[PDB]
């Protein structure tokens, strides 16, 4: 059950953090034409 | 009106008949 | 992120993909699907659960006697309440089937992955350029869920009491939810009724005066109602589409977010009475008898 | 000189949108509903009191607002019960009068004043995305909310104190003399998980981690604000927010739904911010009291009302069991490590742990939108229905509602920052320059 | 002619200001009295149950319904 | 002056007077 | 009883409040 | 004493519900806060002054 | 003077051309069916709500009159001595007394059926407009569906029952009464057809929903399409996996789900008016008799359904006289 | 209740709480006024 | 007389009617 639960826990940590990392990459929203 | 139930069927079937006429003659009064 | 000179950053948000995945479908994707495989898994075989700590096992499994309208994934245990069940709590995987576990896993994943929906739907309507009001509109139906997968159980501090993930067991539901808070007379609830119904009747007008129209519309509505169309433009009318039925799908939900928290639907029980004080009886009472004979069969005990 | 939808581009409905380039308008805009705000707080307290009746508890009466004044220990003794009116009356009174101040100055900076401040006043003066000015507002108003908080600290430790309903014989105006300052203790909270058990920072049990708390969060709010009128945002910080005041509506809504949302969870099961001796039994403590009652009134005359938790814990039998997580100040005295004991059961109860009991039972928070009590299969026979159910029910709704505002905002904000607000570019589309298999 | 023309119009409010209080006061004679009581049938408050009758009224006969309602009611 | 949408406006209306007056009678009628 | 009509009369004071300052907008000055 | 007290506050009463009145239109109406700011400022400064003397009078009692 | 191949000038010539004048409100040919019956149909409810007792018929005060509310006010059907009997006001019962007549419940008939011609006049109405622009009667054959499901419901229903007296009496609170009367008895839910009318209707709303947002949000900048149907179809795509590619059909799917889930309900509605109902599972039910410990869902929504049959009962249909005694009325702790 | 300096003045405070939603009317038929610009 | 002036008094008229609507829902029949 512990090994389970360790590796549920990387699992959700390493989505999050590709989650979080990705809006980061994003670049800002601008308008070109101003 | 040989039962008091005929009777007003017959009554409601004129009054329905003079509904229709009032609707039409004010129809036909109306359109000219 | 990064991987690989940004590959796989690049492949996330590739838009050439059949469906675009986006950087809220790398939470969406893998919590639908650990959500869809569960629920599958538990529908089809997964031991009786005690929805209440009473230990009588209702079964919602179609190897346990059931078909598909009577399978249902159970709610939760109510001893455990609103507590945290996943495997690793439990002393072993039958113990977190038995108290109803599946069912808090398919709830927590399923949520959040409706929320990195409405997410993705924002992502591609900013990828393509468009106005992103799709996840507003889509927030209705997943404030609906939230509102009896979490937000009911919350209110009524136990898990016990969302929807089962089921037909039969939705319909359960909804008997022992009008049972103990009468829903049909919250006027929250009667306005996502009449939201729902007006959603359809402006869908079937919709769909049949564009029909009629497209002969390769205005003066016919104008002359069937005697009011005429307000939204003679098509913008304002489509907005009224997706305007009706999202807000009374919102009024609905928040209804129910309320009754979670004990503030039930309209009580007119004994309103009028006579002059010697004698109760009369109305519609209102007729359907309180109607929540009596529910309420007193849904207490087991 | 409320221009046009021509001119602006923005009709009536949605009229205030004409407000995010006019500083000076929107400044008075939002000092005018500062004022309504401080307006509907002074005008309730006095309706309250006007319709309050020192015996019965607030609970009892449907207030809101009184509650709120008396767990800061104003006019209210030992056991809740309230020795004066005129704490509550004057807080009434000093609010409406300050909205009636606040109201004027609305109307000034709106009606007649500088339109757009940013040169008259420069000091006032703000463009969006001039992110130093931003940061600059910001700071000020973290200044001024760490004042507040450390206010509340003064009020609680060196001032009459602040209701503590955890003190022994039930509650009283208690003085803070040493709060939970331990780093440790305060982010545990944060720390702590939103489910049943934990309970995040709904789960505060004692006045001491409250006020500890806000001592923390005063003092950060002052560094944070210093921090902000004294800096820049960093690149990554301009790179990963849309910088416009649609965008900063937009995370506030943000932030303020999910804190409506807390709000709503706290009142509905916090007790010790939410004296039920004020707000009325929660739910759970509703059910709980029901149970102990009963298992003393039939000891009177243990199988019958208790049983092992999953965890292992003695808690109360039958359909209560799913709230063996209530903790409440008449409950704890006669719990043991085990759960609850059987011997404190049978000799530590109190007349009035008793007497809280029944009051709790009876007033449940089961209730209508007719403001009628008890279950919906109950006849017209008393009209009550808990503040706690009136607070969380409408901070729910709000919470929601604010969130739908942020989805809204922040859509239209990403879509302003990008140009996609106007709609899709008619000559080309991002979607025209796609592989056309989807 | 048009709304706007027609409701901005002073001639509406004059012929109408005596005419809709009129009709309000009708509705207000008609309930008060009690008028509404004796044409449609419905039982004032102190004459829903009658000394006979001391339960909700029931008519069995479908043909026979008229002289069965007098009977039940106070008539 | 007697015409077809006057007919219908004024069908619709008087009875609408009328029974908002007997409902506000009625507002405040014993018991 | 007089209560009753002295909450009347506020109510109706304070529903007139902001019809009154629309009206003398609309009319004197016409800045409305 | 009890009476006083009652006038002065109804005095504000009528004040606050003149002023209710006046602002608006004195600060919305063209050229209207010039040439009036002396008595928009008297009758502020009237209501504060009298909103204070009531608060006095309430301590007194 | 004016017709097909010189056709003299006849009445109806006239008649004709003065109904189909642009006038503010379209009169029509149909307008003579439908303007009578739907005015005395709208107006007889609010007479019943108003003034009009349910006393005499369901043993309930139900009126503004009496002391009900919008919510609680309702035209009780008639009592179901009265059976299926038209209960107009010069029939064998009522006969001619206004008083009576509204006493015995016809107030209830003469509305559903002056209803139900408004309805079918309404429908030609649709139809003479359409032909008046040249248009095809789509919106007619859609309201084909709400005119379907009241027929099914409050004519066709009633009919199969014993009387008229279990109709939907025209109120909210009387309609809910209806609404768990279905569930308690008939397993309404359960039933197949209306589980395929309630998923066209919340079909119809998400078509509703989801069509105007993405019309108001692929908007085109500043006799053409005002909104990109290449950008919904590709956000859809690449969203959900289906999308639209055609206008007209899109449409025509939006007009055609509601139309076919009211459609679906008012054939089950029309199989309970038989009490012909897939109430119960017989494998389940005899799986539970044979097997006490077993319980799912299905068997707690039977529990639930004969509790409110019998708690119900009793006040719901008077004509029966059923008193129940404390000791046989289902309870849960009783099982 | 209200102090008794005060007590004559309960019914005007019955109707301050209701004061902002007059304020959103007032809003509303202030756009009136203008016609909806 | 000006249109938004007729419409604002409509407005407060059934504002009453709903007022009073309500406070006989509170009190007399219907009010148990
Ligand atoms: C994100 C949500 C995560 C799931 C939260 C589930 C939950 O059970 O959260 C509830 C918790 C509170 O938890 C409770 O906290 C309680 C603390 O009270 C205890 O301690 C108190 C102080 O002594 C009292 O004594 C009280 O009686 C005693 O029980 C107990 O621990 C309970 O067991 C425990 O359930 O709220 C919180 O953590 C913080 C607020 C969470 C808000 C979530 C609301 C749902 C919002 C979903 C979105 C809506 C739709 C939007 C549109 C899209
Ligand atoms: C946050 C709200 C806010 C903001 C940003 C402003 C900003 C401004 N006002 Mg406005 N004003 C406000 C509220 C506000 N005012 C209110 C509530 C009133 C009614 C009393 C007025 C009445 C008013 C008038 C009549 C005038 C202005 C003027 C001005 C400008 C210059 C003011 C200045 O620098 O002198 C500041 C001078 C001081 C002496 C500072 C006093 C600060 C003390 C300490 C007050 C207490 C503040 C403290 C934080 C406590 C907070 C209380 C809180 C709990 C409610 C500037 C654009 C003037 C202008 O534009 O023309 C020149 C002008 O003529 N204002
Ligand atoms: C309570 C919330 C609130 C607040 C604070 C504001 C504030 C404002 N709105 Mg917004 N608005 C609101 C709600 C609100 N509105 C709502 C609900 C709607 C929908 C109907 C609108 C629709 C709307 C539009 C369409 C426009 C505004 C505009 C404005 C500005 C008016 C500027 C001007 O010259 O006045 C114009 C008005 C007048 C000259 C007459 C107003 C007189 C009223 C009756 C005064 C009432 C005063 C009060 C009752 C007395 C108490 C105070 C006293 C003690 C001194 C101002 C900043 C305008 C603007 O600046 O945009 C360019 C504009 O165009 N608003
Ligand atoms: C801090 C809060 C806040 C602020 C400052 C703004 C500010 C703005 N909004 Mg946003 N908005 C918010 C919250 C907020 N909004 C929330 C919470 C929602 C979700 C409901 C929205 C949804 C929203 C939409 C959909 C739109 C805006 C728009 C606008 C702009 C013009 C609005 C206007 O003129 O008012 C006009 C005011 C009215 C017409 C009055 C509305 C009256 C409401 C419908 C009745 C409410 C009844 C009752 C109180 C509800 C209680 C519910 C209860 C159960 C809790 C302006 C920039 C518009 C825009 O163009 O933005 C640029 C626009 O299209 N907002
Ligand atoms: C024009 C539209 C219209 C329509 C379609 C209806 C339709 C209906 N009404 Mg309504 N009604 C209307 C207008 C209308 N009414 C008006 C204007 C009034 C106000 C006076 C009423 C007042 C009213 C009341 C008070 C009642 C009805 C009722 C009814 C129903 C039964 C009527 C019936 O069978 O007898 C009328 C039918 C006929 C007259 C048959 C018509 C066929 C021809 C024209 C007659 C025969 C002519 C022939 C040449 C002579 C044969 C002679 C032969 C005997 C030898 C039916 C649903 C009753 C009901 O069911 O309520 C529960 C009821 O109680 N109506
Ligand atoms: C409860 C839900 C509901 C209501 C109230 C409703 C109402 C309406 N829809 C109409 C149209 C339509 N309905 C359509 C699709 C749908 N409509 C639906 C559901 C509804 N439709 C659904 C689910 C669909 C999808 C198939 C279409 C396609 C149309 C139209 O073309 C038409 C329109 O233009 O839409 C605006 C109008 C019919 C014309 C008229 O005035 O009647 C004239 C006839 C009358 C009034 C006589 C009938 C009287 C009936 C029997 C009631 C009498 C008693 C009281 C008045 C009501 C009692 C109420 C209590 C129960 C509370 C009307 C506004
Ligand atoms: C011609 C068009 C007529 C439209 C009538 C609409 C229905 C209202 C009837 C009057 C009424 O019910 O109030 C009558 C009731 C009377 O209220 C009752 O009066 C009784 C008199 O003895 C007793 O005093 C009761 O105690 C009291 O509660 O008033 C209310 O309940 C107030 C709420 C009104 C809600 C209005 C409907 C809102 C929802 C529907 C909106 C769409 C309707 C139009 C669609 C087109
Ligand atoms: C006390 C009454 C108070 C009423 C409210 C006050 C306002 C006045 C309203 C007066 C009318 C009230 C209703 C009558 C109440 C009343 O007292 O009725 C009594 C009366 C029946 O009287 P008897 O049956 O005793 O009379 C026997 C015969 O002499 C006549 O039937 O009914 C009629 O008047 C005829 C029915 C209506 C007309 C015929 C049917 C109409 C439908 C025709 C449809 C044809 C099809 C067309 C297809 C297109
Ligand atoms: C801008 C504008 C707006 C808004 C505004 C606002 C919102 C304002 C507010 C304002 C305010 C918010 C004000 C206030 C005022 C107040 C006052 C003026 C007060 C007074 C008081 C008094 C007088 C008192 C008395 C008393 C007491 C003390 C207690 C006891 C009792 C008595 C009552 C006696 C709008 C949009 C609409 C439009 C445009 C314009
Ligand atoms: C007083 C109190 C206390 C305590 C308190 C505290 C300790 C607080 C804290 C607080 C905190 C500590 C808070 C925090 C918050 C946070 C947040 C809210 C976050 C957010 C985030 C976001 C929103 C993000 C976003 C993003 C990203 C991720 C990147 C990319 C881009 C974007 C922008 C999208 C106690 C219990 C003792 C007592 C009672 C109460
Ligand atoms: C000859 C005949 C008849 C007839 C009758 C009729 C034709 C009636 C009508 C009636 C009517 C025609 C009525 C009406 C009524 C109305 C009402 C009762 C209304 C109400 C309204 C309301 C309550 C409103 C409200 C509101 C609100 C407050 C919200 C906002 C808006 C509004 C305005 C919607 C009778 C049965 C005698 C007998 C048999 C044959
Ligand atoms: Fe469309």
């Amino acid at each position: 059950m512990l090994t389970l639960k360790i590796f549920v826990y990387t699992v959700v940590t390493f989505f999050v953090c590709l989650f979080i990392f990705g809006f980061l990459s994003n670049d800002p929203a601008r308008n070109p034409g101003k | 009106a040989v039962t008091p139930s005929l009777k007003n069927f017959l009554g409601s079937l004129i009054a329905g008949a003079t509904v229709l006429g009032g609707i039409a003659l004010a129809i036909t009064a109306v359109s000219k | 992120n990064s991987s690989l000179w940004a590959r796989f950053c690049e492949w996330i948000t590739s838009t050439e993909n059949r469906l675009y995945i986006g950087w809220f479908g790398v939470i969406m994707i893998p919590c639908l699907l650990t959500a869809t495989s569960v629920f599958i898994i538990a529908f089809i075989a997964a031991p009786p659960v005690d929805i209440d700590g009473i230990r009588e096992p209702v079964s919602g499994s179609l190897l346990y006697g059931n078909n598909i309208i009577t399978g249902a994934v159970i709610p939760t245990s109510n001893a455990i309440g609103l507590h945290f069940y996943p495997i690793w709590e439990a002393a072993s995987l039958d113990e977190w089937l038995y108290n109803g576990g599946p069912y808090q896993l398919i709830v927590c994943h399923f949520l959040l992955g409706v929320y990195c929906y409405m997410g993705r739907e924002w992502e591609l309507s900013f990828r393509l350029g468009m106005r992103p009001w799709i996840a507003v509109a889509y927030s209705a139906p997943v404030a609906a869920a939230s509102a009896v997968f979490l937000v009911y159980p919350i209110g009524q501090g136990s898990f016990s009491d969302g929807m089962p993930l089921g037909i039969s067991g939705t319909f359960n539901f909804m008997i022992v939810f009008q049972a103990e808070h009468n829903i049909l007379m919250h006027p929250f609830h009667m306005l996502g009724v009449a939201g729902v119904f007006g959603g359809s009747l402006f869908s079937a007008m919709h769909g049949s005066l564009v029909t009629s129209s497209l002969i390769r519309a205005h003066g016919y509505f104008g002359r069937l109602i005697f009011q005429y169309a307000s939204f003679n433009n098509s913008r304002s009318l489509h907005f009224f589409l997706a305007a009706w039925p999202v807000i009374g799908i919102w009024f609905t939900a928040l209804g129910l977010s309320t009754m979670a928290f004990n503030l039930n639907g309209f009580n007119f029980n004994q309103s009028v009475v006579d002059s010697q004080g004698r109760v009369l009886n109305t519609w209102a009472d007729i359907i309180n008898r109607a929540n009596l004979g529910m309420e007193v069969m849904h207490e087991r005990n | 000189g409320g221009r046009d939808q021509e001119t602006t581009g923005f009709a009536w409905w949605s009229g205030n949108a004409r407000l995010i380039n006019l500083s000076g308008k929107l400044l008075g805009a939002h000092v005018a509903h500062a004022g309504l705000i401080v307006f509907w707080a002074g005008a309730m307290n006095l309706f309250e009191v006007s319709h309050f009746v020192p015996e019965k508890p607030m609970y009892e009466q449907g207030l809101i607002l009184l509650p709120h004044i008396a767990t800061l220990g104003y006019g209210v003794g030992p056991g809740g019960e309230i020795i004066d009116t005129f704490p509550y009356f004057v807080s009434g009174v000093l609010h409406l009068i300050s909205s009636a101040v606040l109201g004027f100055g609305g109307v000034y900076h709106s009606l007649i004043g500088p339109e757009t401040l940013e040169e008259s006043y420069p000091f006032f003066g703000y463009v969006w995305k001039d992110k130093n000015k931003m940061t600059n507002i910001l700071g000020y108003h973290l200044i001024m909310l760490g004042l507040g908080a450390w206010l509340l600290v003064w009020k609680a430790m060196y001032f009459g104190g602040v209701y503590d309903t955890w003190a022994p014989g039930g509650g009283d105006v208690r003085v803070i003399t040493n709060p939970t300052t331990n780093a440790a203790v305060i982010f545990g909270y944060l720390v702590k998980s939103p489910f049943g058990g934990d309970g995040w920072i709904c789960s505060v049990d004692n006045m001491e981690d409250i006020i500890g708390g806000h001592i923390w969060i005063g003092t950060l709010e002052i560094l944070g604000g210093i921090w902000h009128i004294y800096t820049t945002p960093w690149p990554w910080a301009r790179r990963a927010f849309v910088w416009s005041g649609e965008a900063y509506l937009s995370y506030s809504l943000g932030a303020i739904g999910v804190m409506g949302f807390i709000a709503c969870c706290m009142s509905w099961f916090n007790n010790t911010a939410y004296p039920s001796e004020f707000y009325g039994p929660t739910g759970p403590e509703a059910s709980q009291s029901q149970a102990f009652t009963f298992l003393v009134r039939d000891q009177r005359l243990l199988g019958k009302y208790l049983m092992r938790s999953p965890t292992g814990e003695i808690i109360f039998g039958g359909e209560t069991m799913r709230f063996w997580d209530f903790r409440g100040p008449w409950l704890e005295p006669l719990r043991g490590p085990n759960g609850l004991d059987l011997n404190k059961l049978k000799n530590d109860i109190q007349p009035w742990q008793e007497r809280r009991a029944a009051e709790y039972m009876t007033h449940a928070p089961l209730g209508s939108l007719n403001s009628v009590g008890g279950v919906a299969t109950e006849i017209n026979a008393v009209n009550f229905v808990s503040p706690r159910s009136w607070l969380a029910c409408s901070h729910f709704c709000l919470g929601f509602f604010f969130f739908i505002g942020h989805l809204w905002h922040a859509g239209r904000a990403r879509a302003a920052a990008a140009g996609f607000e106007k709609g899709i570019d008619r000559f080309d589309e991002p979607v025209l320059s796609m592989r056309p298999l989807d | 002619r048009p709304f706007s023309d027609i409701l901005t119009s002073i001639r509406y409010w004059v012929i109408h200001s005596i005419t809709v209080p009129a009709l309000f006061i009708a509705g207000w004679l008609f309930v008060s009295t009690g008028l509404a009581y004796d044409v449609f049938g419905t039982p004032r408050p102190n004459e829903y149950f009658t000394e006979d009758r001391q339960e909700a009224p029931l008519i069995t006969d479908r043909f026979n319904a008229l002289e069965q309602v007098k009977k039940l009611s106070g008539n | 002056i007697f015409t077809v949408r006057w007919l219908a406006i004024h069908g619709i209306a008087v009875p609408t007077i009328f029974f908002l007056g007997a409902i506000t009678a009625m507002q405040f009628i014993q018991r | 009883n007089i209560e009753l009509a002295l909450t009347l009369v506020s109510l109706v004071l304070v529903v007139s409040a902001g019809p009154l300052v629309v009206v003398l907008l609309s009319a004197r000055g016409g800045n409305l | 004493m009890t009476s006083i007290l009652q006038v002065a506050l109804l005095a504000l009463i009528f004040v606050s519900f003149a002023l209710v009145v006046g602002v608006p239109v004195v600060f919305a109406t063209p050229n209207g806060w010039t040439d009036n700011k002396g008595a928009v400022f008297s009758g502020l400064s009237l209501w504060l002054l009298l909103v204070f003397v009531v608060g006095i009078l309430n301590s007194f009692v | 003077a004016i017709g097909t191949y010189q056709e003299k000038r006849t009445w109806f010539d006239d008649a004709d051309d003065w109904l189909r004048q642009d006038r503010f409100v379209f009169v029509g040919w149909s307008g003579l069916l439908l303007f009578p019956c739907a005015y005395f149909a709208l107006g007889g409810w609010l007479t019943g709500t108003t003034f009009v007792t349910s006393w005499y018929t369901h043993g309930l005060a139900t009126s503004y009159l009496e002391g009900c509310n919008f919510l609680t006010a309702a035209v009780s059907t008639p009592a179901n001595s009265m059976a299926h009997s038209l209960l107009f006001v010069w029939g064998p019962e009522a006969q001619g007394d206004f008083t009576r007549w509204c006493q015995l419940g016809g107030l209830w008939a003469f509305v559903a059926l002056h209803g139900a011609f408004g309805l079918i006049g309404f429908m030609l109405r649709q139809f003479e407009i359409a032909r008046s622009v040249n248009l095809r009667p789509y919106n007619a054959i859609a309201f084909s569906a709400p005119i379907a499901v009241f027929v099914s419901v409050f004519l066709i229903y009633p009919l199969g029952q014993s009387g008229w007296f279990f109709a939907p009496s025209f109120g909210v609170a009387a309609i809910f009464r209806f609404i768990l009367f279905f569930q308690g008895f008939h397993n309404w839910t359960l039933n197949p057809f209306h589980m395929m009318g309630v998923a066209g209707v919340l079909g119809a709303a998400l078509l509703c929903a989801i069509h105007g947002a993405t019309v108001e949000n692929t908007l085109f900048e500043d006799a053409e399409e005002t909104y990109s149907m290449v950008t919904a179809n590709r956000f859809w795509s690449q969203i959900f996996g289906v999308a639209f590619s055609n206008k007209r059909w899109l449409h025509f799917f939006m007009l055609l789900v509601p139309v076919t889930g009211l459609w679906m309900s008012a054939i089950g509605v029309v199989g309970l008016a038989l009490n012909l109902r897939a109430y119960d599972f017989v494998s389940q039910e005899i799986r539970a008799a044979e097997d006490p410990e077993f319980e799912t869902f299905y068997t707690k929504n039977i529990l639930l359904n004969e509790g409110i049959r019998a708690w119900m009962a009793a006040q719901d249909q008077p004509h029966e006289r059923l008193v129940f005694p404390e000791e046989v009325l289902p309870r849960g702790n009783a099982l | 209740k209200l102090p008794e300096a005060y007590a004559p003045f309960a019914p005007i405070v019955d109707v301050l709480p209701v004061i902002p939603v007059f304020f959103i009317l007032l809003a509303f038929v202030w756009q009136a006024a203008v016609s909806f610009r | 007389i000006p249109l938004w002036l007729v419409g604002t008094v409509v407005g407060t008229l059934a504002i009453g009617l709903l007022a009073v609507f309500f406070y006989g829902s509170y009190v007399g029949l219907g009010s148990s």
